[PDB]
């Protein structure tokens, strides 16, 4: 970088220190924070194993104090298995680790599932023979738990000399309790609004002839 | 002395960073294994060589996945105390995936969403496809050699309207400038004196003694936390306008892509095809 | 018969295999105890649900218990230390901190409850549509065509049973877009013109079940010179053969 005559304290992006002279001489120097990253522990089941790996976030291997530098940082105490399998716990950029088999924790390229071709041509139709009836699920959540708070209970324990000095702050607490009011109100509105979609409650009768369905 | 605040924004953080990664598996990864086009093509006239991957490319993007790619300090923000961690699945295996939509659609028709990946040959596809929007078979036949070159045409035509319109992409550029402009804002919250006799910590300690200084840092700190708070919150809520578009495109992956929509304009202006 | 019917799939398919198709479904209810008998983490999504709000408030309740720069956490305590005129500054530490704890966690509901009426909206959808009919939105109401549903309680939410119909065995055959007779061409009312490599037949499209290309189910249109994959073959008359009985 080059600076004119009368130039220190390069700020030269917002507000930070960056490249600034000197004095005792005249040398245009820089400065760059030191290496910093947020490390990150991926372990198994505690009871399935104690050995744990370390995923340090962004930094080169040489500046770490059997690694694998990832594009996510510098993973260290894991094997780079060529195989590929799927996930079990993400770590980043394409590499999902897992403990296989002695025993021990791994670290390979995620696997998008398998692979096949098919056999297209200008004439060929396929046609299934048979069929598999299947029952699956899928568990959506409803409502929360109907909650409230009373503010000046909670904020002031019951000293007047304390509420006396909460009023001068407007009505904060109206706000909360009419806001949490709300909000349970539309729990019960949600739990109505999922069920309650038939007008009149019916039963089956005593005798059940489903034709071999068994609801039991 | 606050209590725990930090721990409050770096759980709501990460947890928007696992909600992003959920989002990108969401939108591609409903097939379940991969599929590929076999060498030869013989699709009936109808011409793909835009879309399907070329391998003759360090990457397996195809053409409009490249030209969408063009059409769209980095590093500062890094040193203060931000990051940017890496998405889980990399361009090259969504690229991937779209690759097997694009590669199962053709072939398959739409029965390798329902079950086993079934094979038909195109033109008796589209065949099936007319006949679900109330014309007949003997349309298509009857005008195949037409019918082809109207939607090679098509495409024809959909490489100008990206290849120098760069309006189109509006939507996502919109998204980016978004993102990269709530940092900005809050980076710049660094150096306001929030009532402060300065704006750098280095300064007051070293320039005042230990018990008059924790008066000073107070004002700095309570108004930090407050500019932090405030990019969170953005983040919850924008992060939740998302996650409606994702929501909006999983539906639409499972219904205008794997088979035939009759919903009146959700795939599509008019009756949809595929 | 009349689920079937809604998935393109015909009647008979049901009556020649009801015995077999109730022990299918019968047999599909035992194993979905074992997916819940045993493994728990089935029920994740409302196991998280119920974990987040606890959460909430145990970050909230402990929020009770820090100075925020005051000199004490009890307001009896800082009441029964100091005389009156200089207890305010003090309190005023206390009660600007818990606000903001207080506002912070309210916020989080106001949002986070406004991520549960998107579900409710999208369990009361489906139980409009999967439960109250049959649903053709593909991969809504199931993985594979859809044939019905089951509501089901649970604390705080809702489980479903999709019954879905699923192909099995394909076969591949020899296929061609149409047939000419006599120089018309002959389209397939509702079905594929399919071979075995000997004779022709045509069957619907998600059960193998051959027929003679009869003029019933079959319709016509212009000759054939202009299709591509024709192929010569005859088309049998159920018209002629009783006027020859005479
Ligand atoms: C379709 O699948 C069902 C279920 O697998 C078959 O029914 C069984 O067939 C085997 C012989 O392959 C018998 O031993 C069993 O007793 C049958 N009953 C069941 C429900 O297990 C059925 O045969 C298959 N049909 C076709 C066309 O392949
Ligand atoms: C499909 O379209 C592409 C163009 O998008 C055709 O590729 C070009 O063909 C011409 C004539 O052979 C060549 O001179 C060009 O170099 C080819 N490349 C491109 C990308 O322009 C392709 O031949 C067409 N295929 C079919 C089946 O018609
Ligand atoms: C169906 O049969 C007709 C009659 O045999 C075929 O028409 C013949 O086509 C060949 C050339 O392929 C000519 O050399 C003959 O003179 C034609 N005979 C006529 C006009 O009666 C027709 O090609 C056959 N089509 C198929 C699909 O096999
Ligand atoms: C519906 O299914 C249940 C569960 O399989 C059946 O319950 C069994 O009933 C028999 C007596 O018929 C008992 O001996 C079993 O212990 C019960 N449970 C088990 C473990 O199978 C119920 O009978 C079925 N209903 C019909 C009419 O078949
Ligand atoms: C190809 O198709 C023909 C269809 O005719 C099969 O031949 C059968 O024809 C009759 C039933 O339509 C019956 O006689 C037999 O089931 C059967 N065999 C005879 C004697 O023609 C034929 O099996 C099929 N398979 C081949 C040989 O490709
Ligand atoms: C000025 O600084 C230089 C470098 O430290 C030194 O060599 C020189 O003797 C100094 N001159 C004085 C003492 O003014
Ligand atoms: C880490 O530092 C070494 C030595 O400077 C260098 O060769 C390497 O490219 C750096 N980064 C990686 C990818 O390890
Ligand atoms: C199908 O096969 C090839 C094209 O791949 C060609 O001979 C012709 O289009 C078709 N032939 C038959 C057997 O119908
Ligand atoms: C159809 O062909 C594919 C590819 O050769 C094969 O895997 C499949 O088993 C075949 N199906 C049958 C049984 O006809
Ligand atoms: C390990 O497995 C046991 C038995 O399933 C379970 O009780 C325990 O919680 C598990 N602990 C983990 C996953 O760390
Ligand atoms: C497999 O071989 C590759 C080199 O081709 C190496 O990088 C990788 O670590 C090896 N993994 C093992 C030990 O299976």
């Amino acid at each position: 970088k080059k600076f004119l005559p009368f130039q220190q304290f390069g700020r030269d992006i917002d507000d930070t220190t960056d490249a600034v002279r000197d004095p005792q001489t005249l040398e245009i120097l820089d400065i760059t924070p030191c290496s910093f990253g947020g490390v990150s522990v991926i372990t198994p089941g505690t009871n399935t194993s104690n050995q744990v790996a370390v995923l340090y976030q962004g930094v080169n291997c040489t500046e770490v104090p059997n690694v694998f530098q990832t594009r996510a940082g510098c993973l260290i105490g894991a094997e780079h298995v060529n195989n590929s399998y799927e996930c079990d716990i993400p770590i980043g950029a394409g590499i999902c680790a897992s403990y296989q088999t002695s025993q021990s924790i791994i670290a390979y390229t995620m696997s998008l599932g398998a692979e096949n071709s098919v056999a297209y041509s200008n004439n060929s139709i396929a046609i299934p023979i048979n069929f598999t009836i299947s029952v699956t699920t899928e568990i959506l959540p409803v409502s929360m738990t109907k909650t409230s708070v009373d503010c000046t209970m909670y904020i002031c324990g019951d000293s007047t000399e304390c509420s006396n000095l909460l009023l001068q702050y407007g009505s904060f607490c109206t706000q909360l309790n009419r806001a949490l009011t709300g909000i349970a109100v539309e729990q019960d509105k949600n739990t109505q609004e999922v069920f309650a979609q038939v007008k009149q409650i019916y039963k089956t009768p005593p005798i059940k002839d489903f034709g071999g369905f068994n609801f039991s | 002395q606050y209590g725990s605040f930090c721990t409050q924004l770096n759980r709501a953080l990460t947890g928007i960073a696992v909600e992003q990664d959920k989002n990108t598996q969401e939108v591609f990864a409903q097939v379940k294994q991969i599929y590929k086009t076999p060498p030869i093509k013989d699709f009936g006239g109808f011409n793909f060589s835009q879309i399907l991957p070329d391998p003759s490319k360090p990457s397996k993007r195809s053409f409009i996945e490249d030209l969408l790619f063009n059409k769209v300090l980095i590093c500062a923000q890094k040193f203060n105390g931000l990051n940017v961690l890496p998405p889980l699945l990399t361009d090259e295996m969504i690229a991937q995936y779209t690759s097997a939509l694009l590669a199962g659609t053709i072939t398959s028709g739409w029965t390798f969403g329902a079950g086993a990946a079934l094979q038909i040959p195109f033109a008796m596809q589209m065949a099936y496809r007319f006949n679900g929007i109330g014309v007949t078979q003997n349309v298509l036949y009857e005008n195949q050699k037409l019918i082809a070159n109207q939607f090679n045409s098509a495409i024809g035509k959909i490489q100008d309207s990206l290849s120098s319109t760069a309006s189109a992409l509006g939507k996502l550029q919109d998204v980016v400038n978004q993102n990269a402009q709530a940092l900005n804002t809050l980076v710049k919250q660094l150096s306001s004196n929030f009532g402060a006799i300065s704006s750098v910590l280095n300064d007051i300690l070293a320039r005042l003694d230990k018990v008059e200084a924790e008066v000073q840092i107070d004002r700095l700190i309570t108004g930090r936390l407050q500019s932090l708070q405030t990019y969170v919150t953005q983040q919850l809520i924008r992060a939740a306008e998302i996650r409606a578009s994702a929501n909006l495109a999983a539906t639409k992956m499972s219904e205008c892509v794997l088979g035939q929509s009759k919903r009146v304009d959700f795939c599509g202006k008019g009756y949809h095809l595929m | 018969a009349y689920r079937f019917n809604g998935i393109g799939v015909t009647q008979n398919v049901l009556y020649e295999n009801q015995k077999l198709i109730a022990n299918q479904f019968n047999s599909a209810i035992g194993k979905i105890q074992d997916s819940l008998s045993s493994t728990a983490s089935a029920l994740g999504k409302l196991q998280d649900v119920v974990n987040q709000n606890a959460q909430a408030l145990n970050t909230l309740v402990k929020q009770l218990s820090s100075n925020f720069g005051a000199i004490s956490s009890v307001l009896n305590d800082i009441l029964a230390r100091l005389d009156k005129v200089e207890a305010e500054v003090q309190i005023d530490r206390l009660i600007t901190g818990r606000l903001q704890s207080l506002q912070t966690y309210v916020t989080q509901q106001l949002i986070r409850a406004a991520e549960i009426r998107a579900s409710a909206n999208l369990a009361a959808t489906k139980m409009s549509e999967c439960v109250l009919g049959q649903s053709k939105r593909v991969d809504f109401c199931g993985k594979g065509y859809h044939l019905m549903s089951f509501p089901q309680s649970a604390p705080h939410g809702v489980v479903f049973l999709h019954v879905t119909y699923v192909p099995a065995q394909e076969k591949n055959f020899t296929t061609a877009p149409a047939i000419c007779h006599d120089g018309k061409a002959h389209f397939p009312r509702e079905g594929v013109f399919v071979s075995n490599g000997t004779h022709w037949f045509v069957t619907q499209r998600n059960f193998y079940e051959p027929q003679i290309i009869t003029t019933h189910n079959t319709f016509v249109s212009g000759n054939c010179d202009v299709v591509i994959g024709i192929v010569n073959n005859t088309v049998y008359d159920p018209l002629q053969p009783e006027l020859d009985s005479f």
